[PDB]
């Protein structure tokens, strides 16, 4: 026409120049007659103008045009098994997100896509609706109202062509369940597209090992009600006839290992063809060829059937890949842990040939120490390399130290404050220490202990220990006399076998005893040494300082430390007096446990725990009582108090005393917990238990105090059972438990709820 | 107590396939790579069969080779066993 | 919570020198990738903590 | 979480920045993103967010922010800020003093972060040799050079104490091909001098003799 | 969701003849199976294996029998209910097909097919025509169950029920089948004379593609009509199937056409009368919604069905206004009554028949 200029009104988010550019007509030139069509197609090709209204005065074009309002917040109402993040993902898949304008009319198609997702779950009756909220500044909010309806169960699982061999109960091996016992209640019946796909191959696998080789599927058909309430599923198959194998052979390059594969393929004649046996056999070959140093061969297993006699001859073919070696190793995870620390568990070495087996021994040795949370191995091929290879060992670290806190809970340190801390990966080095300082304002007990497990290469261990201790509580004058004592321990440690370890070392102690009660079992010892200063005296006092020797034996074979699942760990210690000393005796303690799963898959597991304790003197003499055993404290015996177990002393009745005979165990049922997700489910452990223990002395007699009971007997057995929660937290391990005792006697005590914080399995 | 291997494997009849006037690639297809290789000139290669198992007992073979600019041999040296 | 002092970074903590390497008589050094290396440049102006990060 | 026009919001953003306050400016800036994800000064907003992540040290968020930015903004003059800040991130990612109390060697840990830092500073120089970010960046690259050297040196020590007489040297040839500097490297030749003689390789020990004799005192 | 009950009314007595408690029922399971008449008798059974033989005027057993997999595993009978020539011809879940005599509960023969042994068999000059979920259409003998020919058809991954209501004319035989495809075919080798599509492919395989399965067409006079769920109600040629008109509508259950009107329902359970040759709704009644209802018949000049609440939904034919109502049973229904020529009746899910006044 004749327009000379353009003005726009109602655009608050976009340039007018681009607007007038999207149409060919412009200001400063003769515009055309298509200007209305150009305004139309451009302003609605933008997708950012909801309505346009353009008019020409004769010299100037006035455009009155709005901009499509843009979404601010996308909100959800009616979520019950569905999370808004995946829904926003589905929206971005739609092509829609916050800060975008739109038509307000694809809402129906949007609802349909949402409902298609809902179909993908297994609900088809639902209905969704939008709630639009107009807002100034050309804005909107949007909310989503849902009515999910309900899903279906499955009603029958009926199968075709399954004659002459039933599975209509043996189907129960599937993921899916078309029957929920009212006496085995859990879960319900729900369909899924893919769990189907899994159980189908499962069923195939079943028939593949009972003497069949042609069990094929025709089809799989499913439908359901018009009211969409329950499903009807069917599947169409063949059943051919039974089958057998007839001989086996191979082919391909080796290094003359024919006689070994000969053993893995080895069979008896006249046996049923399988395919799982086949597969594990293949992989066993792969393991062997790992060991001799191969990674990437190829393997093929071909049935050569004769259905004329229902037999097969299994042709096999291998292609031994060209040899490899290793070049390099690299580690990731180490932020708080030095290098050279993990190589000293690699029984593999760098820069030489290779197996596939040293790798796993290293995995084991690593997961033992608990310096890592989790593990990952891998194996690459180097670029531009047929034979050179590298490796990776990744980990996730863990903070593993502690902060012990003894308060004399249960009165084995009475009213006291035992503080202290332990860490075995001290500052990320292979170095281990532990400390306590103990104060009561009259009591002292401080102790240090240290070990370098790798003083020298090849797992050479070296440890020291020291303790100072003062005890001042006989101004109570109740029991448990005043002692001061201090000493040292030193130790070597080393292995000989690649799992089993030994150690030994020495010690020196110094002891000072004061304000002895008139307790009765003591004077047994006091005759044993010699002199007897009794009447009823309390100026009583004594001293003795002694050298000594000890040693340790170790069988450790686990999947790992830090909440293991498999194997067993046992440690024995024998300690002994030595000559040139104030006394003579010897004791031994053993601590045992073993982990066995169901399958280590869902982790339905059991542990067994036991301890043994014994000791005796020499020369017809007895050992001291302060080196006695003890029990109780709800770490060793759950549902009982600290050092509150077993026999007890008198003067002419209470307050158990410890001794020299022990036999104690606890048998468990290990459990997962469904109420928490993996994120910490890896790091928590719950169980039930059933605990036994009993105690006595051999030096104890009953011919003289016989109106008082026996304590020599191994009878009078302590029994309880309960439940325990065990959970990791940044301060160390943590555990609670609640039990119920069911065999007490007199002279004893306990609690039901108990707490522990340290290192005890 | 520990065990160690180190070096390049041997077939010991591979050795009966070695003739001067043969490209390095022929030995590549023969062996796979070497690992020790002169970073001071004199195009040459090394091949060794060391192992140290047991509290005692030690062994090592060696073959040591030098070639032309052509990536083809000039001369060898079999040290079958250390001393 | 919401105030801590186990990390106080953005500190210049270096002093380190550099040196370069001769060759022997006769025979030869080993070759270099150049992948890790120093395109030399005149250093000047701000450096170390005496330095800006307050953005533009 | 108020809702307002963005001008006052960026205003209080600047205010809280001058306050040294992160936890307030943090949410302010996240709301500036979400409320105005295509504002006219969006880029400055991204910068301020990464500055926030540094001054409060939520690091991998900042890493993601930077690679987001460089993906989406490939080109503008302040890019140098971006690259340098990335490398500073990973430089921090290596370091710590949770263990440092005047006594730790931070060496001998997972070094890949340093390699990323190396590449980052290097790239930024190679695109932008001339800025006001470089006079220290060079020296920091030198730091990482020394550290990567020391990493391998320590591994050499352990393998050497075993007697992996050869895999060591296969490491060290690469130590040479990469690191012609760093006295440790000069201090590491003698390990070969022991090695080749443990190998009963005489004919290369003289090469070791020459190189050591070729060098003066370390 | 589900509509509330309307008031009971009258203008005709809510009448009941005898009833009988019969078999152990069949339960929650959807099926298509409901009894079938003969001279002075009707017959039915359960899926369990147990079968009857009755009267027409007392409903007592002239005799009753049962079978099972020989041991004694579930019989699972959900075929049809049909007679011919003093013999009965029934199917299971199992692709196993049962030929007995009417005079006694004894085998004529027993045979095997592919695919489930579903919906109501139909027979003409002998020559039974049978269908499955597999989409496989077999053609059968009269005294050994021998096959004469068989057809393959496409099937989807999903459906509501692969079902069928095959129908014939001049020895020319027709039926639908899934995918909204219909085939009009021979009776000798059964091979294709022609086909026709009427459905619409518009959804995402679960919105449309729910009109895939075809319940039932039926002939009038050189013409047929048909439908599927959320599909098109059609008018198609006997010789060719070419289209005369269509109505974007839906249902799942069978219809009926007598007079100048056609009488059928909605998937939402609403009922109407449309024209013979058009599709112009004279009227609807829309009261009894989401009620899980069954297809009607005519009896003495009006229509009724039953429900999952077990009631009777009598109406006026001319406008559908409710004329009468009866509560008759607490077990509801799943399937269809019938009557014929003096006698009306229905079976329960739970093993209960009603004979009707």
């Amino acid at each position: 026409f004749v327009v000379k200029d353009i003005h726009f009104e109602g655009l608050q988010r976009v340039a007018v120049g681009a607007a007038l550019l999207s149409m060919p007509v412009r200001t400063g030139d003769t515009v055309n007659d298509e200007d209305i069509s150009n305004t139309i197609r451009a302003l609605f090709a933008t997708g950012n103008f909801e309505d346009v209204r353009v008019l020409r005065d004769g010299d100037t074009l006035l455009v009155q045009v709005k901009e499509r309002p843009t979404i601010a917040s996308i909100t959800f109402s009616g979520n019950k098994s569905v999370k808004d993040d995946m829904l926003k993902q589905n929206l971005e898949a739609s092509g829609v997100r916050v800060g975008e304008s739109l038509d307000r009319t694809t809402i129906a198609d949007i609802e349909k896509g949402l409902e298609d997702f809902y179909y993908s779950v297994g609900k088809y009756s639902a209905s969704v609706k939008a709630v639009v909220t107009p807002l100034p500044r050309n804005r909107v909010d949007l909310k989503l109202v849902f009515q999910e309806g309900v899903s279906a169960e499955i009603q029958q699982i009926n199968i075709v062509g399954n004659h002459a061999f039933t599975t209509d109960e043996l189907i129960s091996h599937f993921q899916l369940r078309d029957e929920v016992p009212w006496w085995n209640v859990v879960g319900d019946r729900k369909y899924q597209k893919q769990k189907l796909a899994g159980d189908l191959e499962t069923l195939r696998s079943y028939y593949l090992d009972r003497g069949y080789a042609r069990f094929n599927i025709d089809s799989t058909q499913v439908s359901l009600t018009p009211d969409k309430k329950g499903i009807y599923v069917t599947v169409n198959i063949t059943e051919g006839d039974q089958y057998k194998l007839s001989g086996v052979e191979v082919s391909g390059n080796l290094a003359g290992h024919s006689a070994e594969i000969e053993q893995l393929t080895k069979i008896e004649p006249g046996e049923l063809y399988n395919g799982t046996k086949v597969t594990k056999m293949e992989d066993d070959i792969k393991k062997l060829l790992g060991r001799y140093g191969y990674a990437y061969p190829r393997v093929q297993s071909m049935p050569e059937i004769n259905d004329a006699d229902k037999t097969v001859k299994l042709r096999v073919n291998v292609d031994a890949g060209n040899r490899f070696y290793v070049r390099k190793i690299r580690f990731e995870g180490n932020d708080t842990s030095k290098d050279a620390v993990l190589r000293r568990e690699m029984r593999q070495m760098e820069g030489a040939w290779l197996g596939s087996d040293l790798v796993d021994q290293g995995k084991e040795r690593l997961n033992r120490l608990g310096f890592f949370e989790t593990v990952d191995t891998d194996t690459q091929r180097v670029p531009g390399s047929p034979d050179q290879v590298d490796v990776v060992y990744k980990v996730k670290e863990r903070n593993t130290g502690s902060f012990n806190f003894g308060i004399g809970y249960g009165t084995c340190s009475g009213v006291s404050f035992q503080a202290g801390v332990q860490q075995d990966n001290w500052l990320g080095t292979g170095y281990a220490v532990g400390i306590n300082g103990t104060k009561n304002d009259y009591q002292t007990y401080a102790e240090l202990s240290v070990t370098n497990p790798y003083f020298t290469v090849d797992g050479v261990s070296l440890g020291g220990r020291l303790f100072y201790n003062d005890f001042q509580a006989d101004d109570a004058d109740l029991s448990d006399y005043t002692n001061k004592s201090y000493g040292t321990d030193v130790t070597l440690g080393f292995p000989i076998n690649e799992y089993n370890s030994l150690r030994a070392g020495l010690g020196y102690v110094h002891n000072s005893l004061s304000n002895m009660q008139p307790q009765v079992a003591m004077w047994r010892y006091l005759y044993s040494m010699g002199e007897h200063p009794s009447t009823s005296d309390q100026d009583n006092s004594f001293k003795t300082d002694d050298f000594t020797f000890n040693y340790g034996w170790t069988y450790n074979k686990l999947d790992r430390g830090y909440f293991p699942t498999d194997g067993s760990r046992v440690n024995l210690t024998g300690k002994v007096t030595i000559p040139g000393s104030d006394n003579e005796y010897y004791k031994v303690t053993l601590d045992t446990a073993t982990y066995v799963p169901i399958d280590d898959d869902h982790k339905w597991v059991v542990l067994g725990r036991t301890r043994w304790g014994y000791g005796d003197g020499l020369g017809g003499k007895e050992m001291p009582f302060y080196e006695n055993f003890y029990a109780g404290g709800s770490s060793t015996v759950r549902g009982f108090q600290c050092n509150t177990i077993g026999p007890k002393a008198v003067y002419f009745s209470d307050d158990a005393v410890g001794g020299n005979a022990m036999a104690v165990a606890s048998l468990e049922f290990i459990t997962p917990t469904p109420f928490i997700s993996d994120k910490y489910a890896n790091s928590v452990r719950t169980s039930f238990f059933w605990d036994m223990g009993t105690v006595w002395d051999t030096n104890w007699d009953s011919s003289q105090y016989s109106g008082y009971p026996d304590y020599s007997d191994p009878s009078n057995i302590r029994m309880s059972a309960g439940i325990a929660l065990q959970w990791m937290s940044p301060l160390g391990p943590l555990v609670f438990s609640y039990a119920q005792p069911f065999k007490k006697y007199d002279g004893d005590k306990a609690e039901q709820f108990q707490f522990n914080i340290g290192k005890t399995w | 107590r520990p065990d160690i291997n180190q070096g390049n494997y041997l077939t010991a009849n591979d050795v009966s396939k070695i003739r001067v006037g043969m490209t390095q690639q022929q030995v590549a297809y023969a062996l796979g790579t070497p690992l020790m290789s002169d970073p001071f000139g004199t195009n040459t290669w090394f091949y060794v069969f060391r192992q140290q198992p047991g509290h005692e007992g030690v062994t090592q073979q060696t073959l040591t080779l030098t070639f032309n600019s052509s990536g083809v041999l000039t001369n060898i040296d079999n040290k079958p066993a250390l001393s | 919570r919401y105030k801590r002092q186990v990390s106080g970074d953005e500190a210049y903590l270096e002093a380190a020198p550099l040196a370069e390497l001769h060759a022997p008589a006769g025979m030869i050094l080993p070759v270099t990738s150049g992948d890790y290396a120093i395109p030399v440049t005149n250093g000047s102006g701000a450096v170390g903590k005496a330095l800006d990060i307050r953005p533009p | 979480v108020p809702d307002n026009p963005p001008n006052e919001i960026y205003a209080t953003a600047q205010q809280k920045l001058q306050d040294g306050n992160w936890r307030q400016a943090i949410t302010q800036l996240e709301a500036l993103d979400n409320r105005y994800p295509f504002g006219p000064y969006s880029q400055q907003v991204q910068l301020d967010l990464i500055y926030a992540y540094y001054k409060n040290a939520d690091l991998p968020l900042a890493q993601a922010a930077i690679d987001r930015f460089i993906r989406l903004n490939p080109t503008h003059p302040n890019i140098d800020y971006v690259m340098y800040m990335r490398g500073l991130t990973n430089m921090a990612l290596d370091d710590s003093a949770l263990q440092g109390f005047f006594g730790v060697d931070r060496s001998d840990r997972d070094p890949q972060h340093a390699r990323a830092a190396f590449s980052d500073f290097s790239k930024l120089v190679r695109g932008y040799p001339n800025s006001q970010y470089t006079t220290d960046a060079t020296k920091r690259l030198v730091f990482l050079k020394d550290r990567l050297a020391k990493y391998e040196y320590s591994v050499a020590e352990y393998y050497t104490e075993r007697g992996a007489w050869v895999a060591v040297v296969n490491r060290v040839e690469g130590m040479l091909r990469d690191y012609p500097d760093t006295q440790a490297t000069r201090d590491a030749l003698p390990l070969m001098e022991n090695a080749y003689r443990q190998m009963q390789m005489n004919a290369q020990a003289e090469k070791v003799a020459k190189i050591i004799a070729a060098n003066s005192s370390n | 969701k589900m509509s509330p009950l309307p008031t009971v009314e009258n203008q005709f007595t809510p009448t009941t003849a005898w009833s009988t408690s019969v078999g152990s029922g069949i339960g929650n399971f959807y099926s298509n199976l409901h009894p079938a008449l003969a001279d002075n008798v009707v017959y039915a059974a359960d899926r369990a294996g147990l079968v009857k033989a009755l009267n027409a005027d007392d409903g007592k057993e002239i005799w009753s029998v049962s079978l099972a997999e020989k041991s004694k595993e579930p019989a699972l009978l959900s075929g049809g209910v049909t007679v011919s020539g003093g013999h009965v011809y029934i199917g299971s879940e199992k692709a196993q097909v049962y030929a007995l005599n009417t005079s006694d509960g004894t085998v004529a023969w027993q045979t095997k097919v592919a695919g489930e042994a579903l919906s109501r068999p139909v027979v003409s000059d002998g020559l039974v025509l049978i269908h499955t979920s597999n989409g496989q259409l077999q053609a059968l003998n009269e005294a050994d169950g021998a096959v004469k020919w068989t057809v393959n058809l496409d099937m989807p991954s999903l459906s509501l029920r692969g079902e069928s209501a095959p129908t014939t004319a001049f020895g020319a035989a027709v039926v639908g089948g899934d995918n909204g495809r219909v085939s009009a075919v021979l009776m000798e080798q059964g091979q294709m004379i022609w086909q026709q599509r009427i459905s619409q492919a518009t959804g995402s395989t679960e919105i449309d593609r729910l009109s895939d399965v075809d319940t039932t067409p039926v002939v009038v006079n050189g013409v047929v009509f048909a439908l599927a769920y959320n599909g098109n109600l059609t008018a198609l040629d006997l010789r060719s199937g070419q289209i005369m008109w269509k109505r974007e509508l839906g249902s799942v259950n069978d219809f009926i056409v007598d007079g100048n009107r056609i009488y059928l329902v909605d998937q939402n359970d609403r009922v109407m009368a449309l024209t013979i040759d058009g599709g112009v709704t004279l009227w609807t009644q829309s009261d009894l919604l989401h009620r899980l209802l069954t297809s009607p018949v005519l009896y003495n000049g009006n229509l009724v069905v039953g429900d999952s609440e077990g009631y009777l939904h009598w109406i006026n034919v001319e406008d559908g206004r409710f004329v009468a109502q009866q509560k008759v049973d607490s077990s509801g229904f799943q399937t269809e009554p019938v009557a014929a020529d003096g006698k009306l009746l229905i079976q329960a899910k739970d093993g209960t028949v009603y004979s009707i006044t």
